[PDB]
RNA sequence: AAUCUCUUUGCCUUUUGGCUUAGAUCAAGUGUAGUAUCUGUUCUU
RNA sequence: GUUCGCGAAGUAACCCUUCGUGGACAUUUGGUCAAUUUGAAACAAUACAGAGAUGAUCAGCAGUUCCCCUGCAUAAGGAUGAACCGUUUUACAAAGAGAUUU
RNA sequence: GUAUGUCUAAAGUUAUGCUCUUAUUUACUAACAAAAUCAUUGAACUAG
């Protein structure tokens, strides 16, 4: 559907601008599935229609709030330790192609290269061990049928040797105030007064 | 849902009631008219008036609805149509606003500041205010 | 017989023209596939593809399939399909004209639904209102290349490149307005024609311009107006009159 | 909104058909409003597919299939029943269609029947028509081209000839009755007719045919009753033997038609 | 004749209704019958 | 392809998606191509979307790294006001844009304590959050937008467009019911309506100028309506 | 008993079709040109 | 194809192997749509002209219309969006006078 | 200077006294026009 002259197209057409209207939300489907910084690449499960007018991805991204909450952590720490240790962080200039420049084609010029290196932070073999082995997967423990309910990923269950690595991983983002009274004068009623 | 067509000018006053005909309006195109709403089309049209029919009332205990144009006052039985009693309106002038009350006193405003008292049923003008 | 055989591939489909017109115009509409911004005093052009009956005739798909209407690229010579079409690829014929009598009322003989009135051109399809079975055979002097060519010899070319494509009622070239009309048996072999010939150029191997065919604009066929001439009135006359006659006799026999 | 109007002859004969429904599927093809399109298959397996082409407000206003526009009652078309009725009531009924887009939208929201509507529409008076029906049922170069042509030669066993030159043709036959009856006696052929100059030149494949033409009965050629005469034509011939121009045609016809005038 | 009436699967993308457009249309009057006008009954003006 | 239905061939669309004439328009040219918010705000969208798109295909074509990716990407987001006009066609946006602004601030003085200033934090988590939800709101404003739009191109614009009382027309419609109902009174009193009319016209320019508005041989009753309404205008 | 023309009466028969801040303000100009126009003189009549 | 049952050949006989044969399982896609001229998109280009109420320059807001365009639009804009400007004869009678006619 | 409107003209063939010469007065219109006092300066610029 890169050149629709022939005659056929006419319906085709019709799908496009039919599509428009359900643009916004194949745009955010898209957006809120985007690759967090530690994978590499991300499969996701796509909707299309039959004449090419538009892709949705169609799937939720679901993630288990202390793990997801420790990945964050360990990469905001990474990225802490990056910053400080190059001498010279070349930002990426925006937009990075022309206005020009024809959308590159995914099996072509992308499909082939070998991914780079994603911000994994470098996790001890002690004191991470009951971390290490899934911290950075895409959905991790998806396929343990003793932590997670299944693959559709919706429950978990974790030990707590594995809590506690996770509590630990995530001290730069975790809460730390305990002390409820730390709230007086500064919670949701005192402001709603 | 519904557009009632038929009037050939500005309509002046609308009664609905609780059966066929549902809708009873009045026009300057001088004529009243009974209405067929499910089918959208009028029941009977009442032509008999010769000006605007600026107001219209419906009797709170009968299936009966008064209409007035400049002079005249006329009542019209709503299960058919049918004319049933010519008021002593002569003389009154526009007529504004029909009123009718549960003891059949028919009261007509003038536009000329005339407040007229009729009985219902034999059409007679007992008061003059 | 063409059904002695399958369908000849009239074009490969590699060879056939891409889609995107001549430029005519500084953009090209996607939606439109036409040039915009842009004027031109005439458009057509002189068909690189041309029928030939004997040639390319032969079975397809659509004579194991039961189809009924005929190939329209098949027509026009440029079909790419060959026998694995699924239309008809030769020249109707009265076995093929009664198969389409319940739809010739409403669809011409390529399938394409008829229209309430004539194009302002007479041109197109053609109108359900009238069973209109004669062409009018304009545009002869850019088919010729300009070529300069005696009535007789017109009429002559006229006749032998439209006898081939259904039995012809009548062939009139008019000098005075040099156009021809071509009165055809059946209707579908009007419709046939007219696109067949449409575009076409009426150049022979024998003339000097034949590699210059393509040069200008070719045969403009479209359909024919009522004929003004008092005696071909007449004529048209007794024929509704045999027909109405012919139609009694099937109507007093159903009732 | 009434059920659609097609016909038996449009559904066929098979047990069940399976019809879709669009509603505003279509513009009518008359009067240019949208309808409810229907769309069938008379068989499941059948290639083409039949759709309603015009509203049942105008299939109705000419008692016409929706799918062929053809007579409900009669099944033959709006033109010839109009001249069938015209025949037998002689007031010369006929359905008029309008021009117009908003005349054609306009035309189409009367409720009145168009034409022989009325008469094909009541069953009463379609019948008390055929019955009608029936009585009417039972009752200036011709000077050089006339040595071009072979008026002076005759109809021969002996000289073989390819080619032949036709004359006393009516202007009523058209061209494929003569290609047509002469393939009937040969058994089964470039035919030239100037119906302008009522002669024409028949040219076959080769000797053989030709003489096995000749073979069958100056001759003569029969087309329901028209007498064709035929001669023996030697000198090859084109389509300038009968006349450069029309009127050249025309005095050729004039000349030929004297001719026969004084053979007869 | 039987007729089984299915509703065809539209194509979300197209237009649900074809022949669906903005159209002017001026309709004729019925004057199927007539309606009696009864109006049963110096230069100030 | 909605360009080019509406004939639009002049205005090209980059594949950035802006879009720029291509030569010097018309005015009728210029106000024919005047695209609407609608379909604006939903090329802004399609232009943020590709710069988040282009940002990982530099990443996944080797030719910026995981941390320039991460970095680029929170840079995005924290600059949308800056790398799309989408505040041009929807302004409430700029809340958005704020609160972006602010959690940039929240997260680079808490990344950046013994740091410094410069490139290198990635953390977009939070402002990806606030454009997600932004869409969350936006999606059925434009499903109803851009569905309006194209009804109009297959269907045509509507023939019975009713135009509201807005402060534009108050006059011209209180001038209309008013006629309207001085031509009733005195039509239905009296036994060229428009003639009549020009001595309400003429009592009201009266009734400004503090003229007495007297016409001799005027009827009475007539005279009376007219003054009525007069009145009632003047109050 | 039937024409024609007068005069009166009747008919008004090409017989003023909205709105706001009278909707608002302005009405001093060189050269050359364009269009219309003015006095005079012969000429036309 | 698979599988259940039966005949048979191979084997000393089973397992297994092949040829034959019956049953079970699985059961009607798609098109309102064909691929450049002839069933319909428009702008633009060349020329001339340069916006209603005016002596002059202008803000407007409406209405009527089988004209609509832009716009998400019941907002707003499009020269006050445009068109509006022409043509106009009979419910025709009463009273009276002076001339015309048998 | 606009808005905006109009034009674009073969072929791609459908059958049969009252005036005149001419020298002025007056009005209206002109995005036509770099106009001499009050070490070189209105200067390419204004539209519903
Ligand atoms: O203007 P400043 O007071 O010097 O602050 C700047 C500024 O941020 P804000 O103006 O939004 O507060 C930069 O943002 P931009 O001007 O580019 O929009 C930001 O750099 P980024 O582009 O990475 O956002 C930079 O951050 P950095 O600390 O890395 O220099 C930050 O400096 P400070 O907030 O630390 O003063
Ligand atoms: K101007
Ligand atoms: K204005
Ligand atoms: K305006
Ligand atoms: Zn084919
Ligand atoms: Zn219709
Ligand atoms: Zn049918």
């Amino acid at each position: 559907h890169s050149d629709m002259a022939s005659k056929m197209y006419n319906t085709d057409k019709k799908a496009f601008l039919g599509a428009l209207k359900y643009l916004p939300h194949a745009i955010l489907k898209l957006l809120e599935n985007m690759p967090h910084p530690w994978e590499q690449a991300k499969e996701v499960k796509v909707l299309y229609h039959t004449s090419g007018a538009i892709t949705f991805v169609n799937e939720t991204p679901r993630v288990i709030e202390p793990v997801y909450t420790a990945q964050w952590s360990a990469t905001w720490i990474a990225m802490r330790r990056e910053k400080r240790d190059r001498t010279h962080f070349k930002r990426m200039r925006f937009p990075p192609f022309d206005d020009d420049e024809p959308p590159l084609s995914y099996e072509q010029h992308i499909e082939n290269i070998e991914p780079l290196d994603p911000i994994n932070l470098p996790l001890d073999s002690q004191d991470d061990e009951y971390v290490k082995d899934w911290l950075y997967d895409s959905r991790p423990l998806e396929e343990d049928s003793k932590k997670v309910n299944g693959t559709s990923y919706k429950k978990w269950s974790f030990d707590l040797p594995e809590m506690s690595n996770l509590y630990r991983l995530s001290t730069p983002l975790r809460d730390e105030v305990t002390d409820k009274n730390y709230y007086y004068l500064f919670d949701k009623k005192s402001f709603f007064n | 849902v519904i557009t009632l067509v038929g009037h050939k000018g500005p309509i002046n006053q609308v009664q609905c009631t609780p059966v066929d005909p549902q809708v009873v309006s009045s026009s300057t195109d001088a004529t009243v008219r009974l209405w067929d709403v499910v089918a959208g089309k009028t029941m009977k049209v009442l032509t008999h008036h010769k000006r605007s029919v600026r107001a219209t009332a419906l009797h709170p205990k009968e299936f009966s609805v008064a209409s007035a144009c400049t002079d005249d006052i006329r009542s019209w039985g709503l299960a058919e149509g049918s004319l049933l009693t010519n008021f002593e309106s002569e003389k009154t002038g526009i007529i504004n606003t029909l009123s009718i009350n549960q003891d059949d006193v028919l009261f007509a405003g003038g536009d000329n500041g005339v407040l007229s008292f009729y009985d219902y049923k034999s059409g007679h003008k007992y008061q003059s205010l | 017989s063409w059904r002695d055989k399958s369908a000849k591939v009239q074009v490969k489909e590699s060879e056939l023209p891409s889609s995107i017109p001549a430029q005519t115009g500084l953009t090209f509409n996607i939606w439109y596939n036409k040039w915009s911004q842009g004027f031109a005093g005439n458009t057509r052009f002189v068909s690189p593809f041309a029928l030939q009956p004997q040639l390319h005739s032969g079975k397809t798909r659509g004579d194991n399939d039961g189809q009924l209407f005929f190939c329209l690229f098949f027509a026009k010579g440029m079909c790419c399909l060959g026998p694995k079409c699924e239309y008809l690829h030769h020249i109707p014929d009265e076995e093929d004209i009664g198969k389409l009598a319940l739809r010739t009322e409403v669809l011409d003989c390529f399938g394409r639904e008829k229209f309430a009135d004539y194009r302002e051109d007479m041109g197109g399809i053609g109108s359900f209102r009238k069973k209109n079975k004669t062409l009018y055979v304009g545009g002869i002097d850019g088919a010729l290349n300009s070529k300069h060519l005696k009535p007789a010899q017109i009429e002559s070319r006229i006749r032998f490149v439209f006898s081939r494509l259904g039995d012809i009622d009548r062939i009139r070239y008019v000098e005075s307005k040099n156009c021809g009309f071509v009165k055809f048996k059946y209707q579908a072999n009007a419709e046939f024609a007219k696109e067949a010939m449409s575009n076409q150029t009426l150049l022979l191997p024998s003339d000097k311009e034949w590699d210059d065919r393509r040069e200008g604009t070719g045969l403009l066929v479209k359909w024919a107006n009522e004929d003004p001439d008092p005696a071909a009135q007449k004529r048209l006359q007794e024929e509704l009159k045999l027909e109405s006659l012919n139609m009694m006799v099937h109507l007093i026999n159903n009732n | 909104e009434p059920p659609p109007n097609i016909c038996e002859q449009c559904l066929g004969d098979e047990a069940n058909i399976r019809m879709t429904k669009i509603p505003q599927g279509s513009e009518c093809k008359i009067c240019t409003l949208p309808f409810t399109l229907y769309h069938f298959k008379t068989s499941k397996r059948s290639n083409n597919i039949i759709k309603t082409l015009i509203c049942v407000r105008c299939a109705t206003q000419r008692n016409i299939c929706q799918c062929c526009m053809l007579d409900s009652r009669w099944h033959i078309p709006i033109q010839l029943r109009d001249h069938l009725i015209s025949l037998v009531n002689e007031e010369n009924v006929m359905t008029e269609e309008a021009k117009n887009d908003m005349m054609k939208r306009f035309l189409s929201l009367k409720n009145v029947k168009l034409g022989g509507a009325q008469i094909t529409s009541d069953p009463s008076e379609a019948d008390n028509i055929v019955d009608k029906l029936k009585n009417i049922l039972l009752r200036v170069d011709i000077s050089h081209i006339l040595k071009k042509l072979p008026l002076n030669e005759s109809f021969l066993k002996n000289p073989s000839t390819k080619s032949f030159f036709l004359y006393n043709i009516d202007a009523s036959i058209p061209e494929w009755k003569i290609t047509d009856t002469v393939s009937q006696l040969l058994g089964i052929l470039s035919l030239i007719v100037n119906h302008k100059a009522k002669c024409g030149g028949l040219r076959f494949q080769s000797s053989e045919l030709g003489e096995r033409f000749v073979s069958k009965i100056r001759g003569v050629l029969l087309i329901d009753r028209f007498r064709i005469f035929i001669i023996p034509w030697s000198s090859g011939f084109s389509a300038a033997s009968f006349g450069t121009n029309t009127a050249e045609n025309i005095k050729l016809s004039l000349s030929l038609n004297k001719l026969i005038q004084l053979e007869l | 004749h039987h007729i089984e009436v299915v509703s065809k699967q539209m194509d979300p993308l197209l237009p649900r209704f074809v022949g669906k457009k903005a159209r002017k249309v001026v309709a004729p009057t019925e004057n199927d019958e007539v309606v009696p006008v009864l109006h049963m009954d110096p230069n100030e003006w | 392809l909605l360009i080019h239905r509406k004939g639009l061939t002049y205005l090209h669309l980059d594949y950035n998606f802006n879009l720029k004439p291509t030569k010097t328009l018309t005015t009728k040219e210029r106000k024919k191509s005047r695209l609407g918010n609608s379909f604006h705000l939903m090329r802004e969208l399609l232009k943020m979307m590709k710069l988040i798109v282009d940002t990982h295909v530099q990443f996944r074509l080797g030719n910026v790294d995981a941390f320039q990716l991460a970095d680029g990407i929170h840079y995005i987001l924290n600059h949308i006001g800056q790398l799309t006009g989408i505040y041009r066609y929807k302004y409430k946006v700029m809340h958005q844009i704020r609160a972006c602004k602010d959690l940039k601030h929240i997260i680079y003085y808490k990344f950046n304590k013994n740091l410094g200033k410069g490139p290198g934090c990635g953390f977009w988590q939070p402002a990806w959050r606030v454009w997600l939800n932004f869409l969350r709101g936006t999606i059925p404003l434009l499903e109803r937008y851009i569905g309006n739009l194209i009804t109009r191109q297959f269907e045509g614009r509507s023939n019975e467009i009713v135009k509201t009382t807005t402060k534009q027309r108050l006059d011209a419609y209180y001038d209309l019911e008013l006629r309207n109902s001085v031509m009733d009174d005195i039509l239905e009193m009296m036994p060229k309506a428009r003639t009549i009319l020009q001595h309400l016209s003429e009592a009201w320019r009266c009734w400004k100028a503090n003229i007495p508005w007297d016409v001799p041989g005027m009827p009475a009753p007539i005279k009376k309506i007219i003054e009525r309404y007069i009145k009632s205008k003047a109050d």
